RNA sequence: GAUGUCGGCUCAUCACAUCCUGGGGCUGAAGUAGGUCCCAAGGGUAUGGCUGUUCGCCAUUUAAAGUGGUACGCGAGCUGG
RNA sequence: AGCCAGGAUGUUGGCUUAGAAGCAGCCAUCAUUUAAAGAAAGCGUAAUAGCUCACUGGUCGAGUCGGCCUGCGCGGAAGAU
C-alpha cells in the first residue's frame, strides 16, 4: 500500500530527473516477461538512460512542473518512462529495436524540446546519432 | 528445454546427465563432446552450468553460463561440503578481496549495475551456507 | 494438577457462589483471560487449559495462573443410600465469580496470546473474555 | 489537550448512580485543594474513547463544568468487572 | 443496487413493450416475455431501460438488480443470442441431432433421446460435440445442465458430458 | 457433506451461504469442505 | 381390608436413535465390494445345539436376522422350567 | 470487488538423499534488477516442467473494510396409543 508521504516522495524523485534529462520516452510494456525487462534495464543503464514504471496520476503531477506538460495525453494505459540524462537520444532508438524484436506493445509518445511527438513520427529521435558526430 | 550443471572436463556418465536429458530427445554423444571442447579453457574441478534449447526436429543449441555462487565460495574458503546448519555452524572464512573475485567472474550472469551491487549478491550466498565474512 | 499441599480440614460445607470477583486486573503479564461467567473450575479443567495455551505459544513467553483449586468436593458412590456421613473428597475446585482474571501471559505478541487463549477457553465450563494490561 | 464536558450531580447514592449508567452516563468526583469536592456526571462513550489513549492518565485534563474550566489529573478509575465500560473516575485538582 | 443503477441500452431494431409489470422484448433473434417482481419500477424513456425500487417494498433494490440483469440478457438474447457448447469424453460416447431431438449414445443399454424445448436449437459439428443456440439465457442454461446430467464428468478419467469451458479435476484411485 | 452444529470456512475458497434457513459451507476447491449446519 | 414375580407360547401396537430394501453427500470411492454421514418408518426382518434362562456362545441359513417403548406389553389368554 | 498484464535474477541457496531444482525434512532467510515478486501461501512431477497466490502497474469510477456497545430473531433441537 502506497501512503501519501510515499507518493510525495515518488513525485519528487521523478520531478528532479525531469529537469536534468534531455530526451524522454513514454511507452506501453504490458505482456512482457521480466527476463526481457532486466535485459532492457541493462541496455538502458549502459546508454545513460533512467528507466521507471510510474502511476499515471503520479506522472501528471511530476510533469506539471514543465516541460513535458504535453505528455499528459500519454498517461492512459501502462506507462514506462525512459529519461535520458546522459546524451540526448539513446532510449528513442533502444525502444524501437525492443518493440520490433518483441512484437508486444506499440510505444506511446516521445518528448524533446518541450514538444509533443506522435506515435507515427518517432523516426525523428531514432535517426539522431552521437554528440560526438559533429567532429 | 532443460537446465543442468556438468563438470569442466567431464560429460558422459549415466547417474547425473544420462536419462535426465536423453528422455526429451537429445543426442547423448553429440552434446557430450561439443560441451567439453568449449569448456576446455575452464579450470579443472569447477561445476559449469549449461542451458539446453531443443526444437521439433530433435536439434539442439547451448549457451554456457559462469560457475554458480554457492560453487565458487567453496574453493575460495577451502571447503568441499558446506554447513548443515548455516549461521549456527561456521565452516570457513573469505576476505573482501575474495568477494570481488567471485563477482567479477559472475558479472556476465548478474543483474547488478555496479561492483558493490554484485558483491552484496555473493555476500548473501555465503551467509546462507555457513561461511562467515572475515 | 493443582491442589493444596495440606489443609486445616478435609471436607468443606457446600457454600454459595454469590458476588463479583477480586483480582479483575492483568497484574503480572501483558494479557489475561477473564471470566465473564460464574461457576467452578476444576483442577483438571485448569490443567487442560494450561496445557492447551502452553502448546500454542510453543513454550515461549511466561504464563501465570491466578486461580487456585482450594475447595474440596466430596461425592457419594453408586448404590449408597443418603446419610451415614459426608462422602469422600474426589476432586478440588476454584469458585469463579464474574470478573476473575484466570490466566495471564507476556513475552508473546497479542495475536498469539489471543489464539492461545481461544484454545484454552474451549476447555473451560464458563464464558471468558480476552483482557489487556491497563495504566491504572 | 483532553476536554471533558460534565454536569454537576443533582442526586447521589447507589440508586441514582445505577440510573446514570443505565442512561449511558457515569458518576465521577473532583477533589483536592482548599475547594470542596465536586460530584459530576460524564458521557460514557466520550470518556471511554479518551481513556483508550495512554496520555489520558499522564497529561493535565480540562473538565468543563457549566462554563467554568477545571484543570485535573486522572487519580483512580473504577472499571466494570468484565465489560469494556467505566463505573467511576476520581479526578484530582491539578 | 450498483447493477440496478446501471441502465440497459435498447439498440435500434429492438422493440420494448411494457404493460405494468409484464415486459415483452422483440428483436431479430426472437421475442422474450418476463413478469417483473411488484417491488420493481421499470421506466422506459430514450434508448434505455432504467430500474428502481417501488415505495413500501423492503427488498426493492435487490429486486431491481435482478430485473435489470434479466432485461439485459433478454436484450442480448433477441439480438446477438446465446451459445452453450458441450463435449462428450469417453469411448463410444457419441451424439447427433435429428430436428429438435438430441440422440445420445452414453454407455447405456438404451440410447438417450433428449427432446429440445421451444427456442433452443442444436447442431453437432462433430460426433463428440453439441452446440446449443437460443435467446432465453435460463433455458439454454437448463438444457445444457440436463444434457450434462446423463453422464456427469467422472473424477477418475474425466469421462462424460462436459461443458467446453469446463475444468474437470481428475484424481488417482486408492493406492493398493 | 458434513452435518454438524459448528460450521466454518476451512480454506480461502470456502464460502458461507444460507439456503432455505440453513447455514452451509459451499467450497469450489475441496469437496471434503462441503458442510450443512445440523 | 392383596397392583401375581422371571422366561417361554399366543396375539400384538407404537417410536426411530434404520438391520434389509429406496434416495443422496464425502471417501484414503478404478470396477466389484466397503467405510462414514444425511433423508426415509411403506413393507420386510431365520431355524436349530446347549442352558429355566432373557442374554450369550456355537451350527447352518438370509436381502436382513434392527434398537427401544407398551405394568422390564400380553396368567379374569395358556404354560409353570 | 471484478477483469487485462507481470509474479524476475544469483539460484538447481546450503545440508541430506537414487532425486529435493520455492513445494519430504532440517537450518538460514539475505541480496540484486525493481512497478512489484516470500530464497516462497497451496495443488502438481520419479525430480524438472506446468497452474495459481502474497505483491505491483493498467482499467473502472465512489464508496469500502471489520472490530466495539446493544434490541429481536436463526441452527444446535431424536420417543414411544
Ligand atoms: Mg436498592
Ligand atoms: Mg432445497
Ligand atoms: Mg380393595
Ligand atoms: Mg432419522
Ligand atoms: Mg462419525
Ligand atoms: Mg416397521
Ligand atoms: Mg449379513
Ligand atoms: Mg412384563
Ligand atoms: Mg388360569
Ligand atoms: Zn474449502
Amino acid at each position: 500500500a502506497l501512503n501519501l508521504q510515499d507518493k510525495q516522495a515518488i513525485v519528487a524523485e521523478v520531478s528532479e530527473v525531469a529537469k536534468g534529462a534531455l530526451s524522454a520516452v513514454v511507452a506501453d510494456s504490458r505482456g512482457v516477461t521480466v527476463d526481457k525487462m532486466t535485459e532492457l534495464r541493462k541496455a538502458g543503464r549502459e546508454a545513460g538512460v533512467y528507466m521507471r514504471v510510474v502511476r499515471n496520476t503520479l506522472l501528471r503531477r511530476a510533469v506539471e512542473g514543465t516541460p513535458f506538460e504535453c505528455l499528459k495525453d500519454a498517461f492512459v494505459g501502462p506507462t514506462l518512462i525512459a529519461y535520458v540524462t546522459e546524451h540526448p537520444g539513446a532510449a528513442a532508438r533502444l525502444f524501437k529495436e525492443f518493440a520490433k524484436a518483441n512484437a508486444k506493445f506499440e510505444v506511446k509518445a516521445a518528448a524533446f524540446e518541450g514538444e509533443l511527438i506522435p506515435a507515427s513520427q518517432i523516426d525523428r529521435l531514432a535517426t539522431l546519432p552521437t554528440y560526438e558526430e559533429a567532429i | 528445454y532443460v537446465k543442468l550443471q556438468v563438470a569442466a572436463g567431464m560429460a558422459n556418465p549415466s547417474p547425473p546427465v544420462g536419462p535426465a536429458l536423453g528422455q526429451q530427445g537429445v543426442n547423448i554423444m553429440e552434446f557430450c563432446k561439443a560441451f567439453n571442447a568449449k569448456t576446455d579453457s575452464i579450470e579443472k574441478g569447477l561445476p559449469i552450468p549449461v542451458v539446453i534449447t531443443v526444437y521439433a526436429d530433435r536439434s539442439f543449441t547451448f549457451v554456457t553460463k559462469t560457475p554458480p555462487a554457492a560453487v565458487l565460495l567453496k574453493k575460495a574458503a577451502g571447503i568441499k561440503s558446506g554447513s548443515g546448519k548455516p549461521n549456527k555452524d561456521k565452516v570457513g572464512k573469505i576476505s573482501r578481496a575474495q568477494l570481488q573475485e567471485i563477482a567479477q567472474t559472475k558479472a556476465a550472469d548478474m543483474t547488478g549495475a555496479d561492483i558493490e551491487a554484485m558483491t552484496r549478491s555473493i555476500e548473501g550466498t555465503a551467509r546462507s551456507m555457513g561461511l562467515v565474512v572475515e | 494438577m493443582l491442589q493444596p499441599k495440606r489443609t486445616k480440614f478435609r471436607k468443606m460445607h457446600k457454600g454459595r457462589n454469590r458476588g463479583l470477583a477480586q483480582g479483575t486486573d492483568v497484574s503480572f503479564g501483558s494479557f489475561g483471560l477473564k471470566a465473564v461467567g460464574r461457576g467452578r473450575l476444576t483442577a483438571r479443567q485448569i490443567e487442560a487449559a494450561r496445557r492447551a495455551m502452553t502448546r500454542a505459544v510453543k513454550r515461549q513467553g511466561k504464563i501465570w495462573i491466578r486461580v487456585f483449586p482450594d475447595k474440596p468436593i466430596t461425592e457419594k458412590p453408586l448404590a449408597v443410600r443418603m446419610g451415614k456421613g459426608k462422602g469422600n473428597v474426589e476432586y478440588w475446585v476454584a469458585l469463579i465469580q464474574p470478573g476473575k482474571v484466570l490466566y495471564e501471559m507476556d513475552g508473546v505478541p497479542e495475536e498469539l496470546a489471543r489464539e492461545a487463549f481461544k484454545l484454552a477457553a474451549a476447555k473451560l465450563p464458563i464464558k471468558t473474555t480476552f483482557v489487556t494490561k491497563t495504566v491504572m | 489537550m483532553f476536554t471533558i464536558n460534565a454536569e454537576v450531580r443533582k442526586e447521589q447514592g447507589k440508586g441514582a448512580s445505577r440510573r446514570l449508567r443505565a442512561a449511558n452516563k457515569f458518576p465521577a468526583i473532583i477533589y483536592g485543594g482548599k475547594e470542596a469536592p465536586l460530584a459530576i456526571e460524564l458521557d460514557h462513550d466520550k470518556v471511554m474513547n479518551m481513556q483508550a489513549k495512554a496520555e489520558f492518565y499522564s497529561e493535565v485534563l480540562t473538565i468543563v463544568v457549566d462554563g467554568k474550566e477545571i484543570k485535573v489529573k486522572a487519580q483512580d478509575v473504577q472499571r466494570h468487572p468484565y465489560k469494556p465500560k467505566l463505573q467511576h473516575i476520581d479526578f484530582v485538582r491539578a | 443496487s450498483r447493477v440496478a443503477k446501471a441502465p440497459v441500452v435498447v439498440p435500434a431494431g429492438v422493440d420494448v413493450k411494457i404493460n405494468g409489470q409484464v415486459i415483452t422484448i422483440k428483436g431479430k433473434n426472437g421475442e422474450l416475455t418476463r413478469t417483473l417482481n411488484d417491488a420493481v419500477e421499470v421506466k422506459h424513456a430514450d434508448n434505455t431501460l432504467t430500474f428502481g425500487p417501488r415505495d413500501g417494498y423492503a427488498d426493492g433494490w435487490a429486486q431491481a438488480g435482478t430485473a435489470r440483469a434479466l432485461l439485459n440478457s433478454m436484450v442480448i438474447g433477441v439480438t446477438e443470442g446465446f451459445t452453450k457448447k458441450l463435449q462428450l469424453v469417453g469411448v463410444g460416447y457419441r451424439a447427433a441431432v435429428k430436428g429438435n431431438v438430441i440422440n445420445l449414445s452414453l454407455g447405456f443399454s438404451h440410447p438417450v433421446d433428449h427432446q429440445l424445448p421451444a427456442g433452443i436449437t442444436a447442431e453437432c459439428p462433430t460426433q463428440t460435440e453439441i452446440v446449443l443456440k437460443g435467446a432465453d439465457k435460463q433455458v439454454i442454461g437448463q438444457v445444457a445442465a440436463d444434457l450434462r446430467a446423463y453422464r456427469r464428468p467422472e473424477p477418475y478419467k474425466g469421462k462424460g458430458v462436459r461443458y467446453a469451458d469446463e475444468v474437470v479435476r481428475t484424481k488417482e484411485a486408492k493406492k493398493k | 457433506m458434513k452435518v454438524r452444529a459448528s460450521v466454518k470456512k476451512l480454506c480461502r475458497n470456502c464460502k458461507i451461504v444460507k439456503r432455505d434457513g440453513v447455514i452451509r459451507v459451499i467450497c469450489s476447491a475441496e469437496p471434503k469442505h462441503k458442510q450443512r449446519q445440523g
